[PDB]
């Protein structure tokens, strides 16, 4: 039973630079009939895989020219030269020489770009939500890079703990930024005990922390 | 062109059977292999096996020897996967993919069917406007959205203005809270000038619970 190894697991590259994902294999992928049945797929965030390369070194139709594959026997490279924003995704090698066909573990290609500062927003809970008996406050950080961002909640100028949640998007396919949401969740009663709600964002792009807030019942 | 369109999300108790389908079009169905690939959350793809629709015959990879079957309906060009006596290990996304036999590789893939195995009962979301704060009077870009709250299982599907507003939209990964349930937000950015022009509806479908909801997001 063959093993199909990919390196790295995670490959940061900047735009225009070249990228090498490699894929080793426990045993030769040459069929006794003469061919090598090594292929590559790209799986973009959320989507189903895309056919890239077949039989080691062939671009599938529609696949741009800056993707190329090579190698022989046990060692294969996929090279994306002049990398672009939409090359973002997970690359898998697939062998079907020996039964049974197998996938590498995938390499996550990450785009490196210049720092970009977040646009910060805040949304009070909706009337509708209150009616049902809870308050959720949402703080949006839009279009930033790098991923790292410290989001803090001040409720009436007191810091909060373990009562909010963060979610981050995958890297953007055109500009390679991230977006994030922090959600403070209080009970309707708790929410009404206070008046000022604020998320303060700290981030590499900001020369000093930006605070967004509101007073209740606006 | 070649299209493989698979059936919706499924929620099944452990021990039950599931049957997922995959309808093919835009080519001679019987002439190409049909492969099935498993994808557990954040994990790599796994090749389960294929059915040869010209002989009706199935091959499975070692792990999927056992509780797994492939079926065909050539007349209707559909292929099926059936898993039975379901376990939590089966919670995953399942892909059918056309097997282009001339080079021994899958070329066209279905969009993926997501199956949750859980002892727990479907719970449908509540949807709340995340209402924009920028007065239409002033400049810049304003932000707005929907809080899709307290549902199980994954996934829910958010679109805006019936999928005719896609630019500037961010639908966040679902996240868990101590309740055992999921929540997310879909936000969009728009010129503040247009908030007093035209309307913004977010359209949330959650199929395991049969909730389709539209929410008018406004000041
Ligand atoms: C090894 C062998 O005899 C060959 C004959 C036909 C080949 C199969 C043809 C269909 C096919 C399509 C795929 O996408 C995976 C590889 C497979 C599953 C092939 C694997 C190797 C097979 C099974």
């Amino acid at each position: 039973e063959l093993v199909m190894t990919q390196t790295p697991l995670s490959l940061p590259v900047s735009l225009g630079d070249q990228a090498s994902i490699s894929c080793r294999s426990s045993q030769s992928l040459v069929h006794s009939n003469g061919n090598t049945y090594l292929h590559w797929y790209l799986q973009k965030p959320g989507q189903s895989p895309k056919f890239l390369i077949y039989k080691v070194s062939n671009r599938f139709s529609g696949v741009p020219d800056r993707f190329s594959g090579s190698g022989s026997g046990t060692d294969f490279i996929l090279k994306i030269s002049r990398v672009e924003a939409e090359d973002l995704g997970v690359y898998f090698c697939f062998q079907s020489t020996h039964f049974f066909p197998t996938f590498g573990g995938g390499t996550k290609l990450e785009i490196k770009r210049t720092v970009a500062a977040p646009s910060v927003f805040i949304f009070p809970p909706s009337d509708e939500q209150l009616k049902s008996g809870t308050a959720s406050v949402v703080c949006l950080l839009n279009n930033f890079y790098p991923r790292e961002a410290k989001v803090q909640w001040k409720v009436d100028n007191a810091l909060q703990s373990g009562n909010s949640q963060e979610s981050v998007t995958e890297q953007d396919s055109k500009d390679s930024t991230y977006s994030l949401s922090s959600t403070l969740t209080l009970s309707k009663a708790d929410y009404e005990k206070h008046k000022v709600y604020a998320c303060e964002v700290t981030h590499q792009g900001l020369s000093s922390p930006v605070t967004k807030s509101f007073n209740r019942g606006e | 062109q070649v299209q493989l369109v698979q059936s919706g999300p499924e929620l099944k108790k452990p021990g039950e059977t599931v049957k997922i389908s995959c309808k093919a079009s835009g080519y001679m169905f019987t002439n190409y292999g049909m492969n099935w690939v498993k994808q557990a959350p954040g994990k790599a793809l796994k090749w389960m096996g294929w059915i040869n629709p010209y002989t009706g015959e199935s091959t499975f990879a070692d792990d999927f020897k056992g509780r797994f079957a492939f079926f065909l309906e050539t007349s209707a060009t559909t292929a099926y996967l059936q898993i039975n006596n379901l376990k939590n290990e089966d919670t995953a996304t399942y892909f059918c993919a056309r097997g282009t036999t001339i080079v021994w590789a899958m070329d066209y893939w279905g969009q993926g069917t997501s199956v949750t195995v859980s002892s727990a009962s479907t719970k449908g979301p509540s949807v709340f406007p995340l209402a924009p704060s920028s007065k239409s009077t002033s400049g810049g870009t304003a932000a707005l959205g929907c809080l899709v709250k307290d549902y199980f299982p994954e996934p829910v599907t958010v679109s805006w203005n019936s999928g005719a507003l896609t630019s500037g939209v961010h639908t966040f990964p679902a996240v868990l809270q101590s309740s055992g349930l999921y929540s997310l937000s879909s936000v969009v950015t728009v010129p503040s000038s247009s908030l007093g022009t035209q309307t913004y509806i977010c359209n949330v479908n959650h199929k395991p619970s049969n909730t389709k909801v539209d929410k008018k997001v406004e000041p």
